[PDB]
């Protein structure tokens, strides 16, 4: 992972808040940062650049300067500071790795930003094994049901990432101030429950991971 | 004198290539704002070529811009002194 | 501000054969065009930079084409694993700028859904509440009617369905269905049905579990 | 000789911008019709950068321009002497 | 003779809301647009130099966009002591020129 | 006030007029004075430019050209002779102060001129209190009215621009050749009549400015 920046913020509406990148790999002099902005279902947001060893960053003109960069030359990470939010800057926010050639190489993981005055809310998941008396084609289908958890977004993985085959994480639904979304997967019913399988499901919002072996109904 | 000059506008070359992309980011419409062109941009300056390839808009750029036009026409009113000596010899014999 | 303009929106075709995005710049940029990949939920990925030059470990099937003000990438065949928006990005002017993009979807064989009904869990009736959970899995296309039911009679409310993008594994579609109730209300009824009337079938295809 | 052409090529490349501005407005169609480009104007063409920003398009602003030419390239003519013999004898010592 | 042109001719807002006056030239001029403020009765009242630069002394509400022949007035966001109208005036080729100008309700 | 200029003027169609410009501040030898031309209901009209120092003057191609500029070197005052006019010449006339790099940084009051035959009548000004028997809200709305006056415009001003809370002065209205508008103002019924409210009439055309309080009907 070369460019490395948080998963998930909580910014009341007005306050301001400040995001990370770290970036591990080569450190050169001449290395650009960038930002670029992905509200929901919309395309990307050039936002600003910045020079980090030189020091000097410049925003894009067209939208509203709500933002300003800055750097740890000795410590390899660099900054980004939105200031007094509303919830039209609810986005996933990526750093990039520019050359200074013009293109971005290299591209952080996204920090999703969720401007809310809701309270922040841990997930709750439950197995989900089939019933007691569904007929068992080869494949088998099970998931696991995370109710209940704000903000946006949560890692869904099974076996911890192994088992890789046979997975849809759903889109999470919103209500009252809580989301809701399941995954699925599917392994042949010779291999399974004679192999363990375990989803485990991380909330970078409240810094909250959790397991779930999905066992037969005992 | 014998590859002194020479070295010289390399350095011109190199720090204004770097500068110049530094001086014209920010500046809506700048095309010399990739360390290659802006490169190639401080040798049409240096030799005169005014190929009309690239050029600065703003103004530091358009002071870096000057910094390579006189260290560099002056580096290269030597540099090219040196080539035509040396090679008015060697042919001549 | 230079405008790269991304036409079509959208992009139908089946597998296995040529594609091709064009994007068209406001004014000339020579070939200063990169196109990006970006699958749902992940970050964008450099395809093709300057226009034309490959990427080190980019599938051979992308072929950077174009030059001026007219661009096209091109995949020479398709396959499931490349449904994903594409983006372009200038970097000839100050600020560098980016397309409207454009997602790729893929026409393949009609398939029927895969129906799963599931309890809600002995750790969740344990607080207040009972979901029940049936997922349609890998149909195509994606249009599909869920239909609740508790013994018998058709229960419209408190349904929560939720839709994938386009798979890119195998170019179909997926749906989950949760079902909010409370354990209060799970208890006093027996049964529970989830049917899901599709293009492949004329009869819908039905699952159920009863606790009792 | 010393610091003495340069001033000269100075006086050269403020007069020039100056006038040139006066030369050229009130013909429709001079980009070269404010003093700030006006000097970078007077620069490019004393430099023979021939960059292609900006240049005349009255007679008066052409003669303007010869003027900045052979003022400005005599200057620079002798300029970028100072420049060399100076710094290629301080370099070499 | 360059051609200015400002559309819309007129912009309805409801206050406090961003803002943005498009003009459009008819070939491009850089960044050599001005914009100006004029209020009923009152004379023209520069706002953006150089169609990015500020003005020392006009409220930080407005914010100069654009560059070559899409340029932009942007106000983040609007207060009733902002109705008038609103002007461009290109400086890239002689003769200068104005825009047809743009008024903002409210 | 920087660049300044006279209020109205009145020419006869056909008839020549000189318009000033006197300029406190600098008076750079770099300065160009510029004149922009305003119809009513128009937009603004770049007629020409001169730069005083220097000497030489530039006028607006596509128009009737019917002007020419001069100044005065040492008297800081620039002047534009309008030769033969219509009355599609009748407009407001600024004088602008471009400091040579492309922008019109300080501006004029602006010079109306109406051409016509008829003559110059100054204003008669008539105080409005309310009537004997309207109760009086917390607010109390009291004007003036500037009858038959000619030719625009007039500056109305309340207690001498002192009291400029409450004020809307409105359209003249033109009939038989004389103009017609009226003033608002309005104060707390509590101040007023205990504190005085006079407005004050200025007419640049006749050269004539006029006062009048707004007493109750006593
Ligand atoms: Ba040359
Ligand atoms: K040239």
């Amino acid at each position: 992972v070369q460019l490395q920046q948080p998963g998930a913020e909580l910014v009341k509406p007005g306050a301001s808040v400040k995001l990370s990148c770290k970036a591990s790999g080569y450190t050169f002099t001449s290395d650009w940062i960038h930002w670029v902005k992905q509200r929901p279902g919309h395309g990307l947001e050039w936002i600003g650049e910045i020079i980090p060893s030189y020091g000097r960053a410049n925003y894009n003109e067209k939208i509203q300067k709500k933002a300003t960069l800055t750097a740890d030359k000795s410590s390899s990470t660099a900054f980004m500071q939105l200031s007094s939010l509303t919830s039209e800057d609810s986005a996933v926010y990526y750093c990039a790795r520019e050359r200074g050639d013009g293109y971005f190489a290299v591209w952080g993981a996204g920090t999703t930003v969720t401007v809310s005055s809701a309270k922040t809310t841990p997930p709750s998941v439950y197995p989900l094994a089939p019933g007691s008396a569904a007929q068992t084609n080869s494949m088998v289908t099970l998931g696991c049901l995370v109710k209940g958890y704000f903000p946006e977004p949560v890692t869904v993985t099974w076996n911890s990432g192994s088992l890789s085959s046979g997975v849809h994480t759903f889109p999470a639904v919103l209500q009252s101030d809580l989301y809701t979304l399941s995954s699925s997967v599917t392994v042949p019913s010779s291999s399974w429950p004679s192999e363990t399988v375990t989803c485990n499901v991380a909330h970078p919002a409240s810094s909250t991971k959790v397991d779930k072996k999905i066992v037969p109904r005992d | 004198a014998a590859g002194a000059a020479t070295v010289l506008l390399v350095i011109v070359l190199l720090a204004g290539s770097y500068l110049a992309v530094l001086a014209e980011r920010g500046a809506p419409g700048a095309q010399l704002i990739t360390y290659p062109r802006a490169l190639w941009w401080s040798v049409e300056t240096a030799t005169t070529v005014g190929y009309g390839d690239l050029y600065p808009v703003t103004l530091w750029g358009r002071l870096v811009a000057v910094v390579v036009m006189v260290a560099g026409i002056t580096s290269f009113g030597l540099v090219t002194a040196a080539l035509a000596t040396w090679f008015v010899g060697r042919e001549q014999e | 501000d230079i405008l790269l303009t991304q036409s079509p929106a959208i992009l139908s075709v089946s597998p296995g054969e040529r594609v091709s995005f064009s994007c068209r710049a406001s004014q000339s940029i020579g070939t200063d065009i990169h196109w990006y990949q970006q699958r749902t939920n992940g970050s964008p990925r450099l395809l093709i930079k300057y226009a034309s030059e490959s990427i080190s470990g980019i599938p051979s099937r992308f072929s950077g084409s174009g030059s001026g003000t007219d661009f096209t990438l091109s995949i020479n065949s398709v396959e499931s694993e490349d449904i994903a928006n594409y983006y372009c990005q200038q970097s000839n002017r100050w600020p560098f700028t980016f397309g409207s993009g454009t997602k790729l979807e893929i026409k393949r064989a009609d398939a029927a859904p895969t129906v799963s009904i599931f309890p809600p869990s002995s750790e969740q009736l344990t607080s207040g509440g009972a979901s029940v959970v049936c997922f349609l899995n890998n149909f195509y296309p994606k249009d599909i009617n869920v239909k609740w039911k508790i013994d018998g009679s058709e229960r419209q409310n408190g349904v929560l369905n939720s839709w994938t993008d386009q798979d890119s594994k195998d170019s179909t579609y997926s749906m989950s269905s949760t079902l909010t109730l409370t354990k209060d209300e799970y208890e006093r009824h027996n049964s529970y049905t989830c049917e899901a009337t599709h293009k492949t079938s004329t009869s819908p295809i039905v699952k159920s579990f009863n606790r009792n």
